[PDB]
């Protein structure tokens, strides 16, 4: 399978996205 | 006095629990909002469909890292036909020991599941052979994703959000999107496999290091420009091609051979290639029609309004009144939406057609339960997009609709003579189904009592013909590529037949789905297919073209698209509503879909196992599917736990009794309505306020029974999950049980 | 509450002030009719959406007209 | 006069977003966008045109190159700067100068971040194109 | 690393509920 | 009226159906 270092990588730039998220759910609104 | 739901002051002024719920059915319904103005609802929908967008490259993702990480891809690279894949893995703390032994399948350390939706036969296609690439495609789908998600912010910033002439704007998206969306995309990945994918399936890696390198071609785009094309179509891939590997390969890039791999049993790579490439072309072409800001080109709202054919006066395009259409798929919402729903919900069922009879994916027509399930999965999807299309387009009448601006044209006149489309609907779906239900039960009598040759058997010859227009040699008709002395066998000035030879080869072999051979059994179920389309067509556009009012209930265009009904009065009026009439259609449109997939699978299931006289006996009268295949083929699946032990069947064994029970429930919320509840729920209000240490605690909100349209969706929602869960676990393990 | 649209086609045949039971309704006089009186629904935030007078009304099509809205304590018919 | 090269709104908008133009810039960040768009790409004709550019020290003949041609640029805004130059002008793409570069004061803080961006970005051209099988075992 | 799954699992079938129905219910309920 | 326009086609139409026909029958090969 893939190394247990590349998973991190996968997991930290899923927070780019994962912060994205939040701010289109909340500028279309409450 | 809340202010949840914020979009409505009349449901946060709501004590009871009615005001939870239908926040719940009102919150993506943008247009019934509170103070939304047109340009503001256009602004937001615009930049919500960058949500929805962004999921989908989200789901994929996860498809390629839970590949990547968890299942055995490189493993599968060494023998396709006989390893088995393998989805996610199980984490299941409530697991027993002899579960997770169960589950340790198909080569693993853990508890794995086996994957049936068939992606590894699509990645080994398109080039990707190693765990490293579906990480790295995983990962670029994370940052492409968040680009969707930062663009739909973007698009809501106050010099950033669009105008509302921009959204109207419909000859410039025509344009963008048959030239860019489609046109480029289908000439990118002619790029793609050209470059890529083809070399990669002669053992010959082509990877982001070495493309600009390496060329697809040794004659290498000067026979591009020079017109010297044939060049590209020279020694193809042989007929002793073993996939992925130097033998027998070739160096053409676009051929045109049709048919089948040897080996793989899919369509040539080089095929798509053409193909893909010769789509694009005829895209970019028809992208550039419609008049935009450039002074040239069809002008789509003059098309509508012309009135004279070469100086002839006629009443529009095809002598038929078009005008002021172009004012109402504009104009609208709900007739897009309605219309290309409608438009997806053929397609979709299109690519289901295609994909069993035609694979194009390695190794793919030899693993059975991942091609039994493609294709029942696309085919409910476009059960969905079909009933949608209607219900959406229904929506339009009540709503959207103005007889005004759609005076006189053709849209008016189906409302004018809607009694006679009804009439001849409602007579089809009588005449179907009073004669073939009378053929089964005919042949059902007729088995029973011991003389079976009574049956009413009749060939589809009809159906003949078009397999033997085909090429199929195995019914002797003798026309039309089937006869070698043709005009359209020989392609009589030019002779430029150059897929014929290897379509025959293909469509006269008995060792796939294309142009399965038929017979009487196949005659019965088609029209039992009529009959089913006939019918849920027939409440869909009852529903539709009566939902602005009738002879019973006038004015339903005041009540919305969803109200309960009128009363008692007048004999009563339940489920009078336009969204009634969506509501009875889906328990027949799950009915077709299961009559087209049941009829699929139990054809295959005797192509699959050499036995084709199973079906072909028994598939005439109604015992035999009953018996030959609800019961025979069930009882893998019920042992999958047993007193003895369990298998890696127990899930589909649980989840075959989980979807028995989602289904039987939803009968509550349709045989009990509502009355009986709220009477009930006001003995339990009373023994709670009487209670005396549990009176400490008590309700915000007042709990009252759910409503009248609320439980006909709360029923149908239990019905459908139901419906799906329970084929879904007969679909797969009895396939998967039996190979 | 709910919403009683009583048009100028009725006849003044107290059917529907006789069968609404939260008592809505209500005959003014009006020189329109042969009865010289028409309905009227002044009391609308008791209405209960029962529908009993659109039942009793003769003519056809319905002189009044029951509109189901926003649903408060005293529409919903709760004794809680 | 007026056409649609010199006002076309894809044109204003993207005129109007250069860092020698965008609204509410100190002229040291000025400086720094431009002197990395122009450090980077004068990477370029120095490393694979050069006099040793087939040598193994060919890209650092561009680097090298490029760096020290930067420094000549910085002299030149510095002669400039120190010129008590003349107010700059208004055309019809761009209605109002962007403030900073009508002082001697503004001109030396523009001429200071393009040596430092100068110099940054003809590294890391430097470092990706002696890394280009590092990136591409990153992609594959 | 398959201890991961040890640790998002219990969150999100434990965790990401807890914090999601207890903003929820405080926000219907909210004057 | 002779409904020209609507049997001008409903007429093309059938002879679609009666020419595929010929070739089921063997009439034209
Ligand atoms: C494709 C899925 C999808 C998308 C894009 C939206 C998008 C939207 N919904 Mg919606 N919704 C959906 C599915 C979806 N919904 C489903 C399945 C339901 C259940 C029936 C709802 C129920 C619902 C309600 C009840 C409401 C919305 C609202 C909204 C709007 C604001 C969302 C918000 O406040 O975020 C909340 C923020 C988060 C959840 C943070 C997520 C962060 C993660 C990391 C937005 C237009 C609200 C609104 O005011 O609309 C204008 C609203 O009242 N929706
Ligand atoms: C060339 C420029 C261009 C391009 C590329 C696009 C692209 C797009 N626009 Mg668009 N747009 C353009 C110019 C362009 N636009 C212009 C100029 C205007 C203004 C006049 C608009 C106005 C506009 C609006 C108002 C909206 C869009 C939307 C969209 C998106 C469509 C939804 C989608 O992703 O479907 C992708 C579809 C395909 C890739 C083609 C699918 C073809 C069929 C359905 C399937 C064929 C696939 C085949 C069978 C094989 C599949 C198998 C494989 C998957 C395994 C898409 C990203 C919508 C959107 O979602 O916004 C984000 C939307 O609401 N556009
Ligand atoms: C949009 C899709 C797309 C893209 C981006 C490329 C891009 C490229 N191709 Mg390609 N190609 C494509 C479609 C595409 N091709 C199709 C459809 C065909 C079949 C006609 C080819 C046939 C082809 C050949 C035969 C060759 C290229 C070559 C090239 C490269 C040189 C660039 C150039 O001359 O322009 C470049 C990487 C040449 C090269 O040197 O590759 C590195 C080369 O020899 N391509
Ligand atoms: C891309 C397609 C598309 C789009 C954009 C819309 C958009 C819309 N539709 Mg539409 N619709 C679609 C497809 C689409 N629909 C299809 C395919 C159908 C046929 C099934 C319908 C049928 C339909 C009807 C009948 C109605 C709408 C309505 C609406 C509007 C509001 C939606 C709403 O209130 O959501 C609220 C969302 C929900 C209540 C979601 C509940 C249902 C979920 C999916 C059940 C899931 C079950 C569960 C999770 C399974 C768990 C399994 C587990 C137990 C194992 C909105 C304009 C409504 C309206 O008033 O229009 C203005 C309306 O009356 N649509
Ligand atoms: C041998 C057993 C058998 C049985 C039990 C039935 C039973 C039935 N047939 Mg059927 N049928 C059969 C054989 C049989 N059929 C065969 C062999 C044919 C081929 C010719 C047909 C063709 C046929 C048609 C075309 C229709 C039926 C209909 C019906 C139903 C009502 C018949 C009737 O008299 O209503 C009482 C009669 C009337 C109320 C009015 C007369 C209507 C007749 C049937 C049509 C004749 C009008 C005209 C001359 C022809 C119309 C054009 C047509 C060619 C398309 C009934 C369930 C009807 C149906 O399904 O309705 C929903 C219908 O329309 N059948
Ligand atoms: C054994 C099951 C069964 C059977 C034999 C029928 C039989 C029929 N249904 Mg029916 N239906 C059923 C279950 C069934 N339904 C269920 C469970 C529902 C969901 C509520 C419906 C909803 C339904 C509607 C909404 C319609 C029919 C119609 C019809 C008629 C179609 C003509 C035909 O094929 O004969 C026929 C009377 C259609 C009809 O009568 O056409 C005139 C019609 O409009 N049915
Ligand atoms: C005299 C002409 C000339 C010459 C010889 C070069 C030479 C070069 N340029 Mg360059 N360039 C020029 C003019 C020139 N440039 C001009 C006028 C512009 C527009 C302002 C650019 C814009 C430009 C960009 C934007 C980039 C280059 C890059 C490169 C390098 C490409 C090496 C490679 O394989 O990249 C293949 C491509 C990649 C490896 C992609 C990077 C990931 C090379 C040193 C690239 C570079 O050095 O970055 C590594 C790069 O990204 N150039
Ligand atoms: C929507 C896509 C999706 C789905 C359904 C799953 C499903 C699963 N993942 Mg997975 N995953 C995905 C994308 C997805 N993955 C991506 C992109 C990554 C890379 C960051 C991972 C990384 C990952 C790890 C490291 C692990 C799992 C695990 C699991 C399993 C348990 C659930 C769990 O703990 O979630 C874990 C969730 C995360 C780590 C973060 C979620 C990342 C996606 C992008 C969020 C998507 C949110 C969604 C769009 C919001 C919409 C909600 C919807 C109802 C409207 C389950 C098979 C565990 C497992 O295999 O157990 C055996 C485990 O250990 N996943
Ligand atoms: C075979 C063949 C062919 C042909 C094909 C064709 C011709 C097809 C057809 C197709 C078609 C023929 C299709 C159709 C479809 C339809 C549908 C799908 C419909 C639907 C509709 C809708 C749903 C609508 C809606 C609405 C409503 C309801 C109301 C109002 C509004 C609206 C209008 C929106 C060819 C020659 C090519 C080739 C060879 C082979
Ligand atoms: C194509 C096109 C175009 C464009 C062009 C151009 C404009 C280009 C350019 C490009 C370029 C030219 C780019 C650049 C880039 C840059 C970068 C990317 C850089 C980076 C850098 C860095 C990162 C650095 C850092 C640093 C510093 C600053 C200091 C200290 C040191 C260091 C190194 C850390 C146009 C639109 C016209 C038109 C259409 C087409
Ligand atoms: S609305 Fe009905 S009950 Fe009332 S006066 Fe008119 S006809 Fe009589
Ligand atoms: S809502 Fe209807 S039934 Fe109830 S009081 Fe009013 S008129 Fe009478």
């Amino acid at each position: 399978s893939i190394s247990d270092t590349q998973v991190y990588i996968a997991l930290v730039v899923a927070l780019i996205p994962g912060l994205l998220a939040w701010r289109l759910a909340t500028e279309l609104y409450k | 006095a809340t202010k949840f739901p914020k979009f409505s002051q009349d449901l946060a002024q709501d004590p009871t629990t009615r005001r939870i719920w239908y926040a719940m059915a009102m919150g993506n319904d943008f247009e019934s909002h509170d103070g939304m103005t047109e340009e503001n609802l256009y602004q937001k929908i615009f930049a919500t469909h960058f949500g929805h967008l962004a999921i989908i490259f989200l789901w994929a993702s996860s498809l390629l890292f839970h590949v990547a990480w968890q299942g055995n891809f490189e493993q599968w690279i060494k023998d396709p036909l006989h390893v088995r894949p393998i989805a996610h893995a199980i984490w299941d703390p409530h697991f027993g020991k002899p579960a997770i032994e169960a589950f340790t399948q198909a080569g693993a350390n853990g508890p794995v599941n086996i994957a049936y939706s068939g992606v590894y036969h699509w990645w080994y296609t398109i080039g990707m052979r190693t765990n490293t690439e579906l990480y790295t495609g995983s990962v670029f789908l994370l940052l492409f994703a968040s680009l969707f998600l930062f663009a739909g912010w973007l698009h809501l910033q106050p010099k950033f959000r669009p105008s509302l002439a921009w959204f109207k704007s419909a000859e410039s998206r025509l344009n963008h999107h048959l030239a860019g969306l489609f046109g480029v995309s289908s000439l990118a990945w002619a790029g793609h496999l050209i470059h890529v994918a083809i070399p990669e399936s002669r053992g010959q890696h082509v990877g982001w290091d070495n493309f600009l390198s390496t060329a697809p071609h040794p004659a290498g785009l000067q026979p591009f420009f020079t017109g010297n094309w044939g060049v590209y179509a020279q020694n193809p891939d042989t007929a002793g091609h073993i996939f992925s590997t130097s033998q027998g390969a070739g160096t053409a890039i676009l051929t045109f051979l049709g048919g089948f791999h040897p080996q793989t049993e899919s369509l040539w790579l080089t095929d798509m290639a053409h193909h893909h490439l010769a789509i694009a072309v005829l895209f970019i072409v028809a992208g550039h029609m419609y008049r935009t800001n450039f002074g040239i080109g069809h002008s789509i709202k003059e098309m509508m309004n012309a009135k004279t054919f070469f100086g002839k006066p006629v009443e529009g395009p095809f002598n038929m009144p078009h005008q002021g259409i172009y004012d109402t798929y504009n104009n609208s919402l709900h007739f897009q939406l309605g219309w290309h729903l409608a438009c997806l919900g053929v397609v979709t069922s299109w690519v289901a057609q295609h994909m069993y009879s035609l694979p194009s994916y390695a190794f793919i027509a030899k693993d059975y339960t991942t091609q039994a399930a493609l294709y029942t999965h696309h085919q409910y999807i476009a059960i969905f997009l079909m009933v949608g299309a209607f219900a959406h387009g229904a929506i339009f009448l009540v709503r959207d609709y103005d007889p005004e601006q759609n005076k006189g044209n053709v849209l008016e006149r189906v409302l004018q003579h809607k009694e006679a489309i009804i009439s001849h609907l409602s007579w089809v779906s009588l005449f179907l189904g009073f004669h073939t239900l009378g053929l089964y039960v005919h042949n059902d009598v007729v088995v029973a009592f011991g003389t079976p040759e009574k049956q009413i058997l009749i060939e589809p010859v009809f159906a003949q013909f078009i397999q033997a227009a085909h090429g199929k040699v195995l019914y002797g008709l003798d026309t039309l590529l089937s006869n070698p002395d043709s005009v359209a066998y020989t392609a009589y000035p030019n002779y430029a037949n150059v897929w014929l030879p290897g379509w025959l080869d293909a469509i006269n072999s008995g060792t796939n789905s294309l142009f399965l051979t038929i017979g009487p059994g196949d005659f019965l179920v088609h029209h039992a297919i009529a009959l089913g389309l006939h019918t849920t067509t027939l409440i869909l556009v009852k529903g539709a073209l009566d939902a602005r009012g009738s002879k019973l209930m006038p004015d339903k265009k005041d009540f919305g698209y969803a109200f309960p009904c009128d009363g008692p009065g007048r004999g009563g009026t339940c489920d009078i509503s336009a969204w009634d009439s969506f509501y009875l259609s889906l328990f027949w449109a799950l009915n077709t879909v299961g009559w087209v997939t049941f009829y699929w699978h139990w054809k295959h299931l005797g192509i699959w196992q050499g036995n084709v006289a199973q079906f072909n006996e028994n598939s005439t009268y109604l015992m035999g599917w009953f018996r030959d295949y609800l019961w025979a083929n069930s009882a893998q699946l019920i042992n999958g736990y047993n007193p003895y032990g369990v298998n890696n069947l127990s899930v589909w064994a649980w989840m075959f009794l989980f979807g028995h029970l989602v289904w039987a429930t939803g009968f509550m919320f349709l045989i009990s309505w509502r009355g009986y509840w709220q009477e009930l729920i006001e003995t339990l209000v009373w023994a709670h306020e009487r209670t005396p240490i549990a009176n400490l605690v008590r309700w915000k909100d007042k709990p009252v029974a759910l409503s009248i349209v609320q439980a006909r969706v709360v029923g149908l929602a239990h019905f459908t999950v139901g419906y799906v869960l329970t084929y879904a676990a007969f679909l797969i393990a009895s396939t998967a049980g039996k190979f | 509450s709910h919403t009683v649209k009583i048009y100028d086609t009725c006849i003044g045949c107290t059917q529907c002030v006789r069968a609404c039971p939260t008592d809505v309704l209500e005959m003014v006089p009006w020189d329109g009719c042969k009865a010289a009186q028409v309905a009227s629904s002044p009391r609308t935030e008791d209405c209960v959406g029962c529908k009993r007078c659109e039942t009793a009304c003769p003519t056809d099509f319905l002189s009044i007209r029951v509109y189901l809205g926003a649903e408060t304590t005293r529409s919903m018919g709760l004794a809680y | 006069l007026e056409t649609p090269v010199n006002a076309s709104p894809l044109v204003k908008w993207f005129i109007n977003n250069l860092p020698a133009y965008r609204p509410g810039l100190t002229p040291f960040r000025r400086g720094l966008e431009v002197g990395m768009a122009h450090g980077y790409f004068l990477f370029g004709p120095f490393a694979k045109l050069g006099p040793l550019r087939d040598a193994a020290n060919a890209n650092l003949a561009g680097l090298l190159g490029a760096i020290g041609l930067v420094v000549l640029f910085t002299l030149a805004l510095s002669l400039y700067a120190n010129s008590n130059p003349p107010t700059a002008l208004a055309s019809v793409t761009v209605p109002n100068p962007p403030d900073a570069f009508q002082s001697k004061e503004g001109w030396n803080n523009f001429a200071s971040a393009f040596l430092i961006g100068g110099i940054g970005g003809a590294v890391v051209a430097y470092f990706l194109t002696s890394n280009l099988a590092l990136i591409q075992g990153l992609v594959g | 690393a398959s201890f991961l799954s040890s640790i998002f699992v219990p969150v999100i079938g434990w965790v990401v509920p807890i914090a999601t129905f207890s903003f929820l219910f405080l926000y219907i309920e909210r004057e | 009226p002779p409904y020209t326009f609507r049997t001008g086609w409903a007429l093309l139409l059938l002879a679609v159906n009666f020419l595929v026909a010929a070739y089921y029958f063997h009439i034209i090969q």
